[PDB]
């Protein structure tokens, strides 16, 4: 007795407010509720080797990788910027005292 | 959470909301102001997308967004700002506005003593807005380059596949029927890597652009929480002046606010101790 | 900086409702907040008037809103039912009561009324205690 | 006391300093990159054409054009990231003011 | 001690609440002392 059905979305239970020009509503009571909320603050740090990924354990590949210039220095420079930044994200949240 | 609706009587103490409340004569339930907005932003080339470039439809249809906006405007004029923090509590409008004045630093005794003048002064202001929106073609500029940048970027993608990238020809079939297979694999690599780096570039630009719309959907979600569902004490956040209220309006790929603010008129010198 | 180290006036920022206070909790690669908020409970409707005229002059609530249960009027808090007797301590006067619309008629008893009904009657008792002989 | 504190050390204006350094270090790497070979015969376009016949020279230069062109697309993409961070700090200085 | 203070008269609101009754209580004394 199970199947897959397709329908139309519902925006919520319809309500009507009895607006009038000499009527007010005052609450006679209150309640206290606790609500949770989750927020990411940092992600895993990472580092990558220039050559072992590309020319792993090959002597004839690493020498001709140098003809490509300072390419992987930029990768080391960029990934280090992210890594050192992740220490600031945690140092600005919890370290206010 | 609930879809409120305004009562049949539309006498809100003299204020005239006919321009912003839904209009039943038109086939859609869109106000008068929303009609001018929807006729000022325009969304065979679309049939020249036989290369696989398609456009998916949004989950929320337009006629359902106009119902969210209707409930915001029908629960902010009867229940005031109490509906955003619990059970909606009705309150007469001429009396609710006495609380917005009380939050500025002006006692409530001035609103009643100038109720007729204030109502007319607000009625005329809402009328002038409708003509200003339709005055020039640069009014809706912010919502315009959003749709232009997302269609001008598609044309360059399509026109890019007429280039050769150093190959013999831009047409893929004629390369094979003219060269032996031993070295026809050299030319095609130049043509299959250019066509692939021209598509990776398109994705990367979308990741940048979607991060600047995400930064504006997080500001429209704050303007609606604070300016609309309450009265804001942040200076120069919900309009230039002392804030009173706001009214959302929908628009293609965006939202439009109508901030009502208090501004002091002519002054006079004095001596103080 | 705002929800934990203070109380926030920004609506719908530190919780759904009127904010009270919050508690941080650590978590892997993030933080978790525990917002404590105040939500109004059941409600009852009344009848309201924007001003009250007693001596030909309008009166407005210093803090509060005029309500009635059918017989006589009261002034209460905005977000909690606690009626109080109308008194000159609760109200301030601003002009006559013809320019305003929606004004209604009732009586305002000045806070010196107990300071006179227990004194003027006492003084009248004193006056009758000395005029008779 | 504020006047002396600002002029006390060289790390006071650090936030405005790495902004101008990152925009001058990025240019130097762009200029220094065009001395690389990318696996071609030589790093100069003029001498490649004067040593090899036209049928073969079209292979070496394409290995040099596609490297210099890719090294310039990286520079633009990095600027798009940085311009989206200053835009996030010009929207905080416009709120502080 | 404050700089810029100026001279004027502050009218007691509680005085007419008794001055009008000094117009009454003392008048009653005047209405009772004479006979
Ligand atoms: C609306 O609210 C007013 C204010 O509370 C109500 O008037 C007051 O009602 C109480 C309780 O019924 C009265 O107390 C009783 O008074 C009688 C008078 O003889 C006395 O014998 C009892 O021992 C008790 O003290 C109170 O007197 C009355 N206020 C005045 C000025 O008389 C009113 O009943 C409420 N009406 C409705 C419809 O809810
Ligand atoms: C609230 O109380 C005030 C004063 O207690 C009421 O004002 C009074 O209204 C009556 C009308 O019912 C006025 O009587 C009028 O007298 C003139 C002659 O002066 C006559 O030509 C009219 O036909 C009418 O009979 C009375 O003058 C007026 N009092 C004052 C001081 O102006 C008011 O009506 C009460 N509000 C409500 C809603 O009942
Ligand atoms: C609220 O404003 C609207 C728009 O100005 C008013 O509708 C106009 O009414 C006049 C009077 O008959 C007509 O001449 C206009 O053509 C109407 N405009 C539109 C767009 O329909 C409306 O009457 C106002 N509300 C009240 C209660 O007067
Ligand atoms: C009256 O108010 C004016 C401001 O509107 C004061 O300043 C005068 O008006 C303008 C504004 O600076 C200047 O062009 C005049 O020269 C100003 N007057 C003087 C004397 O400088 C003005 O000072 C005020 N006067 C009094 C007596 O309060
Ligand atoms: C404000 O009023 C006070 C008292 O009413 C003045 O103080 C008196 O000043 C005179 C000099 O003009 C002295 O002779 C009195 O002894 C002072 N009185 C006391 C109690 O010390 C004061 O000068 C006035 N201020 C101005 C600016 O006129
Ligand atoms: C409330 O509105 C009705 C109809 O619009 C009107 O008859 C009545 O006089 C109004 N009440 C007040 C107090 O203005
Ligand atoms: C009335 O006056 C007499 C003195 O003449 C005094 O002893 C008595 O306490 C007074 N009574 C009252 C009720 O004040
Ligand atoms: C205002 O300044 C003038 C000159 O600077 C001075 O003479 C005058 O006393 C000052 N006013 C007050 C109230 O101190
Ligand atoms: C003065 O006293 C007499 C009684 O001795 C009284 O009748 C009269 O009303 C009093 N006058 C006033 C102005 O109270």
């Amino acid at each position: 007795s199970q199947s897959i059905i397709a329908y139309t979305m519902s925006l919520g239970a319809e309500n009507s407010v009895a607006y009038s020009n000499n009527s007010i509503a005052i609450p006679t009571n209150f309640t206290i509720s606790v609500t949770t909320e989750i927020l990411p603050v940092s992600m895993t740090k990472t580092s990558v080797d220039c050559t072992m990924y590309i020319c792993g354990d090959s002597t004839e590949c690493s020498n001709l990788l140098l003809q490509y210039g300072s390419f992987c220095t930029q990768l080391k420079r960029a990934l280090t910027g992210i890594a050192v930044e992740q220490d600031k994200n945690t140092q600005e949240v919890f370290a206010q005292v | 959470k609930q879809i409120y609706k305004t009562p049949p009587i539309k006498y809100f103490g003299g204020f005239n909301f006919s321009q912003i409340l839904p209009d039943p004569s038109k086939p859609s339930k869109r106000s008068f102001i929303e009609d001018l907005l929807f006729n000022k932003v325009t969304l065979l080339i679309c049939a020249q997308k036989f290369k696989g470039l398609t456009v998916l439809p949004p989950l929320l249809t337009d006629e359902m967004i106009a119902q969210y906006t209707s409930a915001l405007l029908a629960g902010t004029i009867t229940s005031g700002w109490t509906f955003g923090a619990g059970a909606a509590l009705q309150i007469p409008f001429a009396m609710q506005m006495a609380y917005r004045f009380n939050g500025i630093g002006v006692t409530q005794n001035v609103l009643y003593e100038n109720q007729k003048l204030i109502a007319n002064q607000f009625n005329s202001a809402i009328g002038k807005i409708q003509d200003s929106l339709s005055s020039t073609a640069s009014a809706l500029g912010k919502l315009q380059d959003v749709v232009n940048h997302n269609a001008q970027a598609l044309n360059t993608l399509v026109k890019q596949l007429s280039s050769k990238f150093g190959a013999i020809s831009s047409v893929l079939n004629d390369i094979f029927s003219r060269l032996d297979k031993v070295e026809a694999e050299v030319q095609i690599d130049r043509l299959i890597t250019g066509r692939l780096q021209s598509l990776q570039t398109y994705v990367t630009q979308q990741l940048i652009r979607a991060a600047e719309i995400r930064a504006s959907a997080n500001l429209a979600a704050t303007k609606m929480s604070e300016c609309v569902l309450g009265q804001s004490k942040r200076v120069d956040f919900c309009g230039k002046g002392y804030h009173l209220m706001s009214f959302p309006q929908s628009a293609p790929h965006g939202v439009v606010f109508l901030h009502v603010t208090y501004v002091p008129a002519q002054e006079k010198n004095f001596t103080t101790a | 900086s705002e929800c934990v180290l203070g109380q926030s006036k920004r609506v719908d920022f530190c919780g759904k409702g009127y904010h009270l206070m919050s508690f941080p909790q650590s978590a892997p690669h993030g933080v978790v907040f525990l917002h404590v908020t105040y939500v109004p409970a059941q409600e009852k409707n009344f009848t309201t008037a924007p001003a009250i005229c007693h001596d030909g002059k309008a009166h407005f609530p210093r803090e509060g809103v005029f309500v009635s249960n059918g017989t006589h009027w009261f002034v209460t808090q905005r977000n909690f039912y606690e009626p109080q007797i109308i008194t000159t301590d609760n109200t301030f006067v601003s002009g006559n009561c013809d320019v305003v619309i929606g004004i209604v008629n009732n009586t305002v008893y000045d806070p010196l009324q107990p300071e006179l009904d227990s004194f003027k009657e006492e003084l009248d008792k004193y006056f009758k205690n000395h005029t008779s002989p």
